[PDB]
RNA sequence: UGAUUAGGCUAAUUAUGUAAUUAGCCUAAUCC
């Protein structure tokens, strides 16, 4: 019954990320110590014509970005826990996520390192000018 | 890369999959989004109403090797070294039904310690904005042996309850053995389901409040904390699991457990599972194997519980040797053969069943020999026969008291664990219908240089008096005394041993 | 029409007669 989500190469991490007091922490070590990250994200075909903007209704990708799907690239959203926001609420799921093509190895845990501007939606050193 | 696995299965009962904004993983997107190059499609198809799907908690594999991260699923050895916080587990399931199938929740949680607890089906529901972790429909598993669970589906407690009570009796149980809890589960996947409800993991951390270390985890205060100090916790933090199916047995929990012990049966509860499994546990690893190089470390009064013991017996083997005018001893279980008095001159043989010494045999006992060492008396200090004979001088561990030093352990036997871990079989009075309790006294015969007992033999007592150097000797004596007497150690005599005899002297 | 593992059969895809993965069905073991 039922039908399967997930890679068996993924369920190391995730089952760590299950039971630890601080996921992103977790999982953050676990990448820097030489783990695979995670994989089988949804990644999106782009005409790479759009704005650029960090979290948007629409792939926006540019031509040095990739989108992706929003609940794919959110840990607490692979990993089924519960969300660190107000009312537990994702912030990615619904949406569409850019990620810089120097960062495409890791998509889930840039975004547990990078939040966007809060006045041009952009990521802070990837794209926002608010010098 | 392609093997799937059933951990985070989708257990709804919807036709088609979810688009690629909403579904975690690409895996998960329905077929009508993807293309060739494993890439997918934001088609104009009109987005979903809010939804509910659970998801399985199935298939979780503690295998990590995060430096900084301790290791949690134990080898053999290192089970051996934490035996005293062995704690029994086992959890009974309830499978998901109505609006969902492929996924099963815990229903009772049962522990070595006898306590079960009933709770409420909690399973993980995907909707549009997020989870949760709320209340599935379930259905108890169908036949003949699991009808006991139907009346527990309406009885069943809230999650954040039970696991303030299960926090609260492992600091119970646990506070006076060990810093650690160690989980004995005979079949680890559901048991690490259900432990991913009320357990918390991560670096080692220090109690709040003390330097032990820290066994308890509190959200609202977001605090670590130790036994004594995890008042209010809600968590369990790093506890170690141990699978005894991977031990190398066959076949199931009970045909397994039944071989070796026959005291552990009742109705089947979750907690008998657990006690059945700590059971196993215990008699793999100390009665099939003899670990003898691990020491274990001093919890309470061991090294004067140890002095105490010599003291006792070199007195009792002095009287007993001294009244009936013997001449010969057979020491059985002297690995060491060093003797224990040497005031009456008698002659020494020294026996084990694991000698060390070339002065000591070789000899196993079966009784067979009750009337081959009847010329003299046998010893048998804190060595466990099924029958003593009528000749000798016992002293046993009554396995019925429990303490620090003191687990249970299998087929009515403990675990006594003084610097090393012994596997004592139950404490049995049939073994002793030769012989007779052994009465308190003190004898000496140290020259002398209010108290007042019909017991102290002493030569002094003899005319009606007593000095200072023999009174504080026998209040020292009755110290020792009960304090052997209190940690679970009985004496037997032979049927005529009388004090009377000893005043000859 | 509860879960996993091992074997067998079928279908699809991929690779180069054969193999891997996925999906379904049967058998056995354990868990429920
Ligand atoms: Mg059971
Ligand atoms: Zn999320
Ligand atoms: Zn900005
Ligand atoms: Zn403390
Ligand atoms: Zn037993
Ligand atoms: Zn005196």
């Amino acid at each position: 019954a039922g039908s399967n989500t997930e890679f068996a190469s993924n369920s190391s991490v995730l089952s760590l990320v299950n039971f630890t007091v601080d996921p992103q922490k977790a999982y953050l070590d676990f990448v820097n110590a030489g783990g695979a990250p995670l994989t089988n994200c949804v990644k999106m075909l782009t005409p790479k014509t759009g704005t650029g903007i960090a979290i948007s209704v629409k792939p926006e990708s540019t031509a040095d970005q990739e989108t992706y799907g929003g609940a794919s690239v959110c840990l607490y959203c692979r990993a089924h826990i519960e969300h660190p926001d107000v009312s537990g609420v994702c912030k990615y799921k619904g949406k569409f996520v850019q990620i810089p093509a120097q960062c495409v190895r890791d998509p889930v845990g840039f975004c547990l390192s990078n939040t966007p501007c809060n006045v041009c939606q952009y990521w802070i050193g990837y794209g926002c000018n608010c010098d | 890369s392609q093997i799937v696995t059933g951990l985070f299965k989708d257990c709804s009962r919807e036709t088609s999959g979810l688009s690629p904004a909403y579904a975690p993983t690409y895996v998960s997107v329905d077929d009508k989004y993807k293309t060739s190059d494993e890439l997918c499609v934001n088609l104009n198809l009109p987005a979903n109403v809010p939804y509910s799907r659970v998801i399985s908690r199935m298939g979780f594999k503690l295998d990590a090797t995060v430096p900084g991260y301790p290791k949690l699923f134990i080898t053999r050895e290192e089970a051996v070294r934490q035996v005293r916080s062995w704690i029994g587990f086992d959890v009974e399931g309830a499978h998901a039904s109505r609006n969902a199938c492929g996924t099963n929740v815990p229903l009772q949680l049962g522990f070595s310690t006898g306590v079960n607890f009933v709770v409420q089906p909690v399973g993980v529901v995907d909707t549009e904005w997020g989870n949760m972790l709320t209340g599935i429909a379930a259905r108890p598993p169908p036949g003949e042996q699991f009808k006991h669970l139907v009346p527990l589906m309406h009885k069943g407690a809230a999650w954040p309850i039970v696991r303030r009570r299960i926090v609260q009796m492992l600091s119970d149980t646990l506070d006076k053995l060990s810093d650690y809890c160690t989980f004995v589960c005979w079949a680890h996947g559901f048991a690490l389901t259900s432990a991913s409800y009320f357990c918390k993991i991560g670096k080692e951390q220090k109690c709040c409040m003390c330097n032990r270390r820290a066994a308890a985890y509190s959200s609202p205060l977001q605090s670590y904390a130790c036994w004594t100090h995890s008042c209010g916790y809600d968590y369990v933090y790093n506890p170690f699991f141990v699978d005894v199916q991977q031990w190398g047995y066959v076949g199931n929990l009970a045909t397994n457990h039944d071989r070796y012990c026959s005291v552990h049966q009742g109705a089947h509860v979750a907690s008998n599972d657990a006690i059945m499994t700590r059971c196993l546990a215990i008699h793999s690893c100390f009665i099939e194997r003899v670990d003898w190089d691990i020491e274990y470390p001093y919890i309470s009064h061991e090294k004067k519980l140890n002095s105490c013991c010599r003291i006792v017996e070199r007195n009792v083997v002095r009287a007993a040797l001294l009244a009936g005018s013997f001449d010969k001893v057979y020491d059985i279980g002297n690995p060491k053969g060093i003797p224990i008095v040497d005031d009456p001159v008698v002659d020494w043989h020294y026996f084990d069943a694991q000698p060390l010494t070339r002065k000591v045999q070789q000899l196993f006992y079966t009784e067979d020999m009750a009337s081959r060492f009847a010329d003299g008396l046998c010893l048998f200090w804190n060595c466990n026969v099924p029958k003593y004979p009528n000749n000798a001088i016992v002293c046993r561990f009554d396995t019925r008291v429990h303490s620090e030093f003191n687990l249970p352990g299998c087929d009515g036997g403990s675990l006594y664990v003084n610097k090393h871990a012994f596997h004592t079989p139950a404490y049995d009075v049939s073994a002793f219908r030769d012989l007779k309790p052994l009465p308190f006294f003190y004898y000496s015969t140290t020259p002398c240089e209010p108290l007042k007992s019909a017991v102290c033999i002493t030569a002094c007592n003899l005319g009606g008096a007593v000095c200072r150097k023999h009174a504080t000797e026998y209040r020292e004596y009755m110290e020792a005394y009960n304090l052997v007497s209190a940690s679970g150690f009985r004496l037997w005599c032979y049927k005529t041993f009388d004090i009377y005899n000893l005043w000859s002297t």
